[PDB]
């Protein structure tokens, strides 16, 4: 057949691009960071009515000022989640202090390119890459509110509002003329909620979606669907208005 | 012919070649351009940094190695992130065991050796990252390229990356000029700021797009951002 | 470097044919033809001394080969995966049952130990099945005489009188009717170069077969006097003067 | 490397379903007809010899009918010599409950670990699997005669009355039109001989061809005695029958 | 060492286990039960080693537990027994040993008779009318040689242990605190609340 | 046989102000009742605004200075140039000695 | 030895092995689950295609993890047996280092882990199995009802049914369910069951199983003739209209 | 299916194509190598080749002096042949630590082709494309000549031959031994079964030789030696005196 | 058939290693380097292609010492070479560890030898894409070696791999006819100079450096050195002469 670390003739790895198409398959996640903290949204997407919405876990807490959203194949995400809430437990072990978000990010996307038949390199004992994007936010003191965009291809990028999922492409178009530098934590908690319900099939309720925010005074909170569903009608309110 | 030999890197072509190393070199070409520069004093790299998009930051392109020592990434940033924590390793190695600072020679020894070993094994690849060395040690001030076939040079200038051959075209041309530039940082940089705006045609370099770091006889490898680097442009 | 080779070479077909051991089957019908032959007081066991050039000498080449003293073995197929089987044989005999009981193995469990190497060659990653069938003769206390045919897939059958290699199907045929439950030894090893006649295109002599025996203990064979216990061992090779006596006779 | 040569043993078809072990199947189909019948009061083994001669040492003779426990036995169907790397595992693992608990095995903890086996080599190793289907009949004190089947996917049913190998939808049809829940061993003996001999390939039953065992609680014991059939015995019984 | 005496009826089995936890210089707890649930129908009490005595206790009921669940089916005393003995066999080998006595206190609900096993950390099982671990023996012994009887009912069983424990009381050195009085028989598991003045 | 402890002698002392820390310790350098060194420095200056000093088996206290340098070096090269806070200081000392616990570095460190 | 990684990704973006592994899942004998008020009912179809079984000690659907939690799948019976295993030991492991038995959504999370393992290691193919988990959790009576697949993904489920023809008998389940109230009694509970089995099974007394969990630890498989008393009922309902 | 031919797993013929291969790749060198038995000696007689007048001459050898009492010659590459030799000669070292006597010349042939087999059985192990002829004068049969090839093939040889032209020279020992009716060639010294391994050489390939074009080991009692350009000029002169 | 040629260990019907003969063009296409063995020791000599102006001359050594007698040069994939040297060494440093004696030049010349060989033996190693031509002076005499990717080693009067490798030869062939008596580490230097020039016109496209190192025994003491400042530009000056 082909090895699995094999580059393309362009000059990408095969696996690695391959594992970009699954999380196109996945649900939408949305993140935008501001100066009053970081609002991370994502698409529940339950496949009958059967099943219970509140048991889908696609937003997750690594650390108190640490938290994830997914997008993809999120099986692959638990033991990335499990590495990450270790290296952030650790980390306060060692230094008595908490981990920065970018140390955070970066010991998590050191696990992605550890995949083959026996690359000569360490003990990279895994088959496949992650088929999982992670969009990693957080507070330090150091760099303060922060959003980040952990790829199966082991680079993360910082944004300032991120999209990731099936309508990724015409999600981070609508953020790229929605955020400025200047919003506050709830204009960023209407706007997630905003061009969710754009890229949705289903339409948007306290059900088919959930909030978190990270914020230094409280730290990361999902938002329940009380509160989730008061805001879902502000925005109806404020967009019926113009 | 080309679909039968470029399955693995173990694998040899009629002519000779070796296709996955030729692909990992590629992935140079398609990255973001880096130059790396030098005198008699001092050892400048200028690197050009890339976003995915405007609400993204410039994902960095040069590595602090030891306090004489650092290099510049073309291509796949894991990969360079490996090669540079091992050459950190072996200047750490070097300081701790025989209390010597690493020769920046003997550095590129080490990235070729270590690059080799994946191109001749089965299931290994190689790696998809091309690096721009500079130090300096008791020889005076020193610049190396690296490449994934695990050839290494060194130069008193040179470019990776896309449409780095005007930027190499450049040094090529004012080779006799940079080369007496000693005891004046600011001047070095400017040749490389000079030599890198070569090889723009998508935008013009700004603030948060250039990155520079410098290391020299009484300056130890330091890289300046955003603000840092706001009078050379 | 490092065996890379850690899955199965042999597999199953959609036919449910596995391919290797019928090809390994197919190289035991190229291989010269051997028999064994089982008497009431004994077994006898004998092969064609193929050689490749007459420069060759024909008596460093043993196709027939003592596993225990009450023991023997020969072969037909592939040469050198016979002689490998041997040293596996023997060895097997004194790691797996003579370290431990004090006493040489029985025929059917050292066949049965042998069996298990040919079977392992079969399922075990990176390997090919033993390109040999084997005819193991030979004699214990509690199980008296006994001959058993053991194949490339590690199966194996007890038989009176049996034949494998080139001219098998013809040799078995004419077994079937000279066989009987009351032969002596010495009738036994008459039927022997009988039937390897019909085998044996060139010269027929003591020089050119291969032929030995499991019969009556051996004291002169023994090497040493003073337990009473101790009788000597049961496998014989005949030499070439005791066949050509009896080819004279036929 | 040897990634060319890979015949990936361990993965799934398009279907859903395991190459391997769908081929190793096709195999047993092949092999001689063996025939397990649970009665009331003892279970009765029935297996057809695959390949015979005149020249055969038959009373010396061992492939089918195997001896795993004092009170466990197996039927054989496919490779012989697969099964005895099976067969030495399940007599290792049964003396090892033995000697862990001072009870005998139940038969289904000892019928378990051998399905678990031929399932390891389904789904890791990328060796191929264990052409082999085995009838267990066995004895314990907690459900009495019990009867088992094993097939190379490692999945194992309790049946009543089964067959494997050769022409087993013929055989399995024959068994449910005689077979009844009060049988009696007698009785089970004759509609095994009975089934074989109509589902034969060959010309006749006849004494040579066949391996049999009885499974029996002696009523003038009071334990589990098992009766591997000797070349007489089976051709005793099969003149009783009326087969000749 | 802690007291541990066993005592075989006619259809149940009595273990009676001391209360006292002693390290060092202080009696650390006066109402530790010394005892863990196999099985619905076998008890198991334990002495020794401080750290050894409760880890291989649980090891043990962790065990027994997991082939109760596997098997649908509770194991005989017997199996449970011989199980707990070659694992202080292996043990005793090992390069840190269990020193660990137990008392299997179990009752066969096929064979419908109360049995008591007694194994010491070396792994050596014997099948007692009563038994007894360390030197709890050496003041009991002589009692239950006198009064025993296997026809006894599960208070004539209570009334020789409350005489065996009033020996320990006086002659014995160390105050053990009392013992926690269980019985198994074929209704299960039960613990006499009520031995303190009994 | 062979003692893998000595006794180099020797006395730190660290005191610590409202808003400034000082770490002393004398130079002389001993092996039973001789003189190695009668100037040895003891307390080093590590980075970050921190110094240190492990006090008892020179060689011990050698090596762990040695390596908490480079636990400093490599928190830079991990954690983007930041600064270590005296009390994250501390817990990696801990790791470091209690890394060696069942074969302990001889030494009293103060930072 | 061998490492040869079988689950990888296709140009499109799927793990075929993955993928397979749930055709394996569709081949298997129906299991459907549902939870009432106050218990959790599982239910599976038995096979029809040779039938002289001794179902006395043939292995059962419905399998016991500890006394609370149980578990019944669909797919390959062999592969079932060595997730049932390994979560009958991390039961234990839990209850010997937590001193408190599972609870149903961790259980899950534990064998949902274990088939994600498979995924993604080499030299192993993915498990074709996907299991329905029930319980209830310690000193709780909420209904707890769980589904795994091959893929590694676990949901908690009102009502859901795997296997053969689970695409129909989930359109039954679909518009028979009823969130706002739920089946308050065992017996409706068991009855919802056998009327969405006997859209699939078509008329099957002996080729019907049902195994009732309710809390605290009280679980009881229910005999041939109580199984058939909800047939007769059901088939009764048809009849009247 | 097709891949038969490219590992040692055996086709539908129940052949392996790998080791039929490596027998092909022993007439690479176009080298022809001949053994002979005398009275109390063994000589082996091989082609010398020097293409390029920049090799020096004395390094290109294939006869290799593996114990003191064994000599081997090899039929195929270089590489490979010194492979077959190192391993040889760790062997020959081994027996005589490990048994305390030196490695009669038939048990090291068997061990050598106990290890060309398990390359013919196991796929990852190629086999080596050499044939060796192992030659002695041992302490208890006597003057030996023991081959082994590719396939894992061992037997005894009263004389032997190996090469592109071996059939020539095997046709042209073979009447020879017809003649003499003896299997060895009856001459007390050495020198002239030297002499008479060269004679044959001759006449069984038609070509004339000089000092630099054969090459020769002679293998006596305790001790096996190869002869230098001067002594198989010596050679050459007392067999011209007597055509 | 085909495909014999896309696996390493694989021989071809023809009883050929195409992966060693594929390795052999990437030593064709490399650069010419060349070996001169003089009456008391040998010299080696390198063309390095000026591919820009930017290289900094003098500083990119292609020539490598083992121990402290041998000297190494190589043709194709430099890293290649490296790592046969880096073996070659700790395999030099083994031998002086155990017998004390610098390691003579035919046993080092077998240890590389074996060991490049090895990695035609396995499907999961590639063959070297290097040409090393090595040597020293050792006990007895000087030494010169040329290894080839398939582990096949000579000893050599004169060594001649890479680009103008025909060249090379024909002016290496016609010094061993003129000089039979044996030519001087001085005028083997300068010849070295020589043969390179004139080499130099297959690949006359680009720019080249000139590298020379010797190791004689009354020149350097029987250790390697490298010629340097006037010696080298006495050679350079001596090729330049001839060239026209």
């Amino acid at each position: 057949d082909r090895g699995v670390s094999t580059f393309s003739p362009e000059g990408r790895l095969f696996q690695v691009e391959y594992s970009l198409e699954a999380i196109k398959l996945g649900s939408t996640a949305i993140g935008i960071a501001t100066k009053e903290g970081v609002v991370l949204g994502v698409e529940k997407r339950a496949t009958s009515p059967l099943l219970e919405s509140d048991s889908i876990e696609k937003i997750v807490e690594i650390d108190r000022h640490i938290g994830c959203a997914m997008s993809g194949l999120t099986a692959d995400a638990r033991s990335m989640i499990e590495h990450a809430r270790t290296a952030a437990v650790t980390h306060n072990l060692y230094y008595d202090e908490d981990i920065n978000v970018e140390s955070l990010t970066q010991s998590v996307c050191d696990l992605a390119l550890r995949f083959g038949e026996g690359a000569s390199g360490e003990e990279r004992l895994m088959s496949r890459p992650f088929g999982v994007a992670l969009l990693i936010a957080g507070h330090d003191a150091d760099d303060g509110y922060q959003l980040f965009h952990a790829e199966p291809s082991g680079t993360f990028y910082r944004y300032n509002a991120k999209a990731i999922g099936s309508g990724s492409e015409g999600a981070q178009a609508e953020l790229l003329n929605e955020w400025h530098s200047s919003l506050t934590l709830k204009e960023a908690e209407l706007l997630v909620l905003k061009i969710l319900k754009q890229v949705m099939e289903e339409k948007l309720d306290e059900n088919n979606a959930q909030l978190s925010c990270i914020t230094k005074q409280d730290g990361f909170k999902i938002y329940d669907n009380e509160k989730t569903a008061e805001l879902i009608k502000e925005l109806k309110e404020k967009e019926a208005a113009e | 012919f080309r679909n039968n030999y470029d399955g693995d890197t173990v694998t040899f072509s009629p002519t000779g070649r070796l296709f996955q190393v030729e692909y990992a070199l590629e992935a140079i070409k398609q990255g973001s351009v880096t130059v790396g520069l030098r005198s008699n004093t001092h050892a400048v790299l200028v690197a050009l940094k890339r976003n995915a998009d405007e609400l993204s930051s410039y994902q960095k392109k040069i590595i602090k190695c030891d306090e004489h020592m650092g290099l510049s990434l073309a291509g796949l940033a894991p990969d360079a992130r490996v090669l540079s924590n091992y050459l950190r390793q072996q200047c750490n190695y070097s300081s701790l065991v025989f209390n010597r600072k690493l020769a920046v020679e003997r550095a590129g020894h080490l990235l070729c050796d270590k690059a080799q070993k994946n191109t001749q094994s089965y299931g290994g690849r190689p790696y998809g990252v091309g690096l721009l060395i500079i130090g300096y040690d008791k020889s005076g001030a020193h610049l190396l390229e690296f490449q994934p076939s695990g050839n290494v040079t060194e130069l008193y200038g040179t470019a990776i990356g896309a449409r780095s051959q005007g930027a190499k075209t450049y040094l090529e041309r004012t080779l006799d000029t940079f080369i007496k530039i000693d005891g004046n940082p600011d001047e070095l940089i400017k040749a490389g700021v000079e030599a890198i705006s070569q090889s723009l045609r998508d935008e013009s370099l700004t603030v948060d797009n250039l990155s520079i770091a410098i290391v020299g006889k009484d300056t130890p490898f330091t890289i300046y951002d955003g603000e840092a680097v706001a009078k050379y442009i | 470097m490092t065996d890379r080779y850690s899955f199965s070479l042999t597999t199953f077909s959609p036919s449910g044919k596995l391919g290797q051991i019928d090809y390994a089957l197919t190289a035991v019908k190229q291989g010269v033809t051997s028999l064994g032959i089982k008497a009431t007081n004994g077994v006898v066991i004998a092969t064609e001394k193929k050689s490749s050039s007459p420069l060759a000498m024909s008596e460093t080449l043993s196709k027939v080969s003592l596993l225990t003293p009450d023991i023997g073995a020969v072969y037909s197929g592939m040469g050198p995966d016979y002689r490998v089987l041997v040293d596996k044989s023997r060895k097997v005999a004194h790691t797996s049952y003579k370290r431990i009981y004090g006493e040489y193995p029985p025929t059917k469990l050292l066949v049965s130990e042998v069996a298990k190497i040919m079977q392992e060659a079969t399922q075990s990653g990176g390997v090919r099945p033993f390109g040999v069938s084997l005819l193991i003769a030979g004699h214990d206390e509690f199980n008296g005489f006994s001959l058993y045919q053991v194949d490339p897939s590690g199966s194996y059958f007890p038989w009176k009188a049996t034949a494998i290699g080139k001219g098998s199907v013809a040799a078995k045929t004419f077994l079937e009717k000279r066989w009987n439950d009351e032969l002596e030894l010495e009738d036994a090893i008459h039927i022997a170069l009988l039937t390897l006649k019909e085998s044996v295109e060139g010269e027929f002599n003591g020089d050119t077969i291969e032929l030995a025996i499991i019969g009556d203990e051996n004291p002169d064979l023994l090497g040493y006097t003073g337990i009473p216990t101790d009788k000597g061992p049961r496998f014989r090779k005949l030499t070439s003067q005791e066949i050509n006596d009896r080819l004279e006779a036929l | 490397g040897s990634r060319r040569y890979d015949s990936r043993t361990t993965i799934f078809s398009p279907e859903g379903r395991l190459y391997q072990v769908e081929y190793a199947l096709e195999s047993i189909s092949h092999a001689g007809t063996a025939i397990g019948i649970m009665a009331s009061d003892g279970i009765v083994l029935a297996a057809e010899r695959k390949v015979t001669s005149t020249l055969l040492e038959q009373d010396t003779s061992t492939e089918k009918l195997y001896k795993l426990n004092d009170k466990i036995a197996v039927a054989v169907a496919g490779l012989t010599a697969d099964a005895e790397i099976l067969i030495n595992t399940a007599r290792i693992h049964a003396q090892n409950y033995l000697k862990t608990y001072n009870e005998d095995i139940p038969v289904e903890i000892l019928v378990r670990r051998l399905s678990d086996i031929k399932q390891g080599y389904t789904q890791h190793g990328g060796l191929r699997p264990f052409g082999v289907s085995f009838i267990y009949a066995g004895y314990d004190d907690r459900y009495g005669y019990q009867l088992y089947t094993s097939n190379p996917s490692g999945n194992y049913t309790g049946w009543k009355a089964i067959s494997v190998g050769a022409n087993t939808s013929a055989a399995q049809t024959l068994l449910q039109m005689d077979y009844k829940d009060d049988m009696k061993v007698d009785d089970a003996i004759e509609l095994a001989l009975k089934t074989l001999s109509k589902t034969t390939d060959s010309s006749a039953l006849t004494y040579d061809r066949l391996e049999f065992a009885t499974i029996r609680k002696g009523a003038n014991d009071g334990e589990v005695y098992q009766k591997i059939f000797k070349p007489q015995e089976i051709k005793d019984i099969l003149v009783k029958t009326g087969i000749t | 060492m802690d007291i541990i005496l066993g005592i075989r009826v006619q259809d149940s089995v009595i273990l009676a286990s001391s209360k006292a936890v002693t390290r060092g210089i202080s009696v650390l707890k006066d109402s530790d039960d010394k005892t863990r649930q196999l099985s619905p129908h076998t008890l198991m009490s334990f002495a020794g080693e401080a750290g050894d005595t409760v880890q291989f206790a649980e090891y043990i009921q962790a065990n027994i537990q997991l082939y109760s669940i596997r098997e649908d089916y509770e194991l005989s005393p017997q199996a449970v027994s011989s199980f707990v003995r070659q694992e202080l066999a292996k043990s005793i080998r090992s390069r840190r040993p269990y020193q660990v006595n137990v008392l299997i206190g179990g009752y066969d609900k096929k064979k419908n008779k109360p049995e008591l096993y007694q194994i010491d950390y070396l792994g050596t099982k014997v099948e007692l009318p009563y038994g007894a671990h360390g030197y709890s023996g050496f003041y009991t012994f002589s009692l239950l040689d006198h009064h025993y009887r296997p026809d006894m009912t599960t208070e004539e069983g209570l009334d020789l242990l409350k005489l065996c424990v009033q020996e320990l009381e006086k002659r014995m050195p160390m105050d053990f605190k009392g013992v926690i009085v269980k019985i198994v028989d074929k209704d299960g598991i039960r613990q006499v609340d009520d031995f303190q003045a009994q | 046989q062979f003692n893998p402890y000595g006794d180099n002698g020797g006395t730190i002392l660290g005191i610590a102000g409202e808003d400034f820390a000082v770490l002393a310790g004398d130079t002389r350098n001993i092996t039973d009742y001789s003189i190695n060194s009668r100037y040895e420095p003891k307390v080093f200056d590590c980075g970050d605004n921190i110094v240190m000093s492990a006090n008892g088996f020179a060689a011990d206290g050698d090596a762990l200075v040695k390596r908490f340098k480079n636990s400093v070096k490599w928190y830079h090269f991990d954690h983007n140039d930041k600064k270590l806070s005296i009390n994250s200081a501390a817990r990696n000392i801990q790791h470091l000695l209690y890394g060696k616990r069942f074969f302990p570095y001889y030494v009293h460190t103060i930072i | 030895g061998y490492d040869r990684a079988l689950s990888i990704f296709s140009p499109d973006g799927h793990i075929f092995q993955v993928e397979y592994a749930l055709e394996a899942v569709k081949r298997g004998t129906c299991a459907v689950g549902v939870k009432g008020k106050n218990c959790v009912v599982l239910g599976c179809e038995r096979r029809s295609t040779l039938k002289l079984q001794d179902t006395r000690i043939t292995p059962s659907k419905v399998s016991k993890i500890d006394s609370h939690v149980v578990l019944s799948f669909s797919g390959l019976n062999a592969d079932s047996r060595i997730l049932i295993e390994k979560a009958r030991v991390e039961a234990q492991s839990h209850r010997l280092t937590l001193e408190d038995p599972v609870t149903v959504e961790y259980l899950t999370r534990y064998v949902a882990g274990v088939q994600q393992r498979y995924t993604q290691s080499g030299g192993v193919r993915p498990f074709g199995v996907s299991t329905l988990i029930a319980g209830f959790d310690p000193r709780d009576d909420e209904p707890k009802l769980y589904q795994t697949e091959p893929s590694g993904i676990y949901s908690s489920w009102s009502a859901q049914t795997i296997g053969r023809n689970s695409k129909t008998v989930r359109e039954f389940l679909e518009k028979n369910y009823d969130r706002k109230e739920p089946p308050a009694t065992v017996e409706e509970c068991v009855k919802l069951t056998v009327r969405s089995l006997l859209e699939v099974v078509q008329t099957g007394a002996k080729n019907i199983e049902i195994t009732v969990v309710k809390p605290d630890s009280d679980i009881v498989a229910l005999s041939s003739e109580e199984i058939n008393q909800y047939v007769t009922q059901i088939e009764q309902e048809k009849q009247e209209q | 299916a097709g891949y038969d031919r490219h590992i040692t797993i055996f086709s539908p013929e129940g052949r392996l194509y790998q080791v039929e291969y490596a027998f092909k790749a022993t007439n690479q060198t176009n080298i022809n190598s001949l053994a002979v038995r005398g009275k109390d000696c063994t000589v082996v007689i091989s082609q010398k080749k020097v293409p390029d007048k920049l090799l020096d001459p004395t390094t290109v050898s294939y006869i290799f002096c593996i114990s003191r009492t064994i000599g081997m010659v090899v039929n195929g590459p270089i590489p490979d042949a010194r492979n077959a030799a190192l391993r040889a000669k760790a062997e020959a070292a081994e027996f005589r630590y490990k048994y305390g006597y030196d490695m009669p010349c038939d048990v090291l042939a068997k061990r050598m082709a106990n290890l060309s087999q398990i390359y013919t059985q196991r796929a990852y192990m190629r086999p080596l494309g050499v044939i060796l002829t192992f030659v002695s004068v041992d302490e208890e049969l006597g003057p030996s000549i023991y081959k082994t090839d590719p396939a894992g093939y061992y037997v005894g040889y009263k004389a032997t031959a190996t090469g592109p032209k071996q059939q020539e020279i095997t046709t042209n020992l073979e009447n020879h031994f017809k003649k003499s009716k003896i299997d060895h060639i009856n001459e007390e010294s050495w020198e002239k079964v030297v002499e008479f391994a060269i004679t044959h050489m001759i006449d069984a390939l038609g070509t004339e030789f000089s000092k630099n074009d054969l090459e020769v080991g002679v293998a006596t009692k305790d001790k096996f030696f190869t002869l230098s350009a001067e002594n198989i000029e010596e050679r050459l002169v007392a067999i011209a005196e007597q055509d | 058939g085909t495909g014999y040629d896309l696996s390493n260990s694989v021989f071809s019907p023809d009883g050929r290693n195409f992966q060693v003969e594929y390795a052999v063009k990437a030593v064709e296409n490399g650069t010419t380097s060349i070996g001169i063995k003089c009456n008391d020791g040998v010299v080696f000599a390198v063309e390095k292609l000026i591919t820009s102006k930017l290289l900094v001359p003098q500083k990119n050594v292609k020539i490598q010492v083992v121990d402290r007698h041998i000297g190494c040069v190589y043709s194709g994939l430099i890293p290649d070479g490296r790592h046969l040297v880096n073996r070659g060494r700790e395999e030099a440093a083994s031998f002086k560890k155990l017998y004390k004696t610098p390691i003579p030049i035919p046993a080092f010349a077998d240890r590389l030898g074996q060991y490049v060989q090895a990695h035609t033996l396995y499907n999961s190693v590639r063959p070297f894409g290097v040409s090393t031509i090595f040597g020293g002076v050792d006990k007895n005499g000087a030494h010169l070696y040329m290894l080839e990717p398939s582990g096949s080693y000579w000893g050599y009067k004169g060594a001649a791999t890479g680009k103008g490798r025909q060249s090379a030869k024909a002016e290496l062939e016609k010094l061993v006819d003129h000089h039979p008596e044996g030519l001087s580490a001085r005028e083997a230097v300068k010849q070295a100079a020589k043969i390179i020039y004139l080499a130099h016109e297959d690949n006359k496209e680009k720019d080249f450096e000139l590298e020379i190192s010797w190791c004689s025994l009354s020149e350097t003491n029987g250790l390697h050195k490298f010629v340097k400042g006037d010696l080298l530009q006495e050679a350079i000056d001596f090729a330049q002469k001839e060239i026209n």
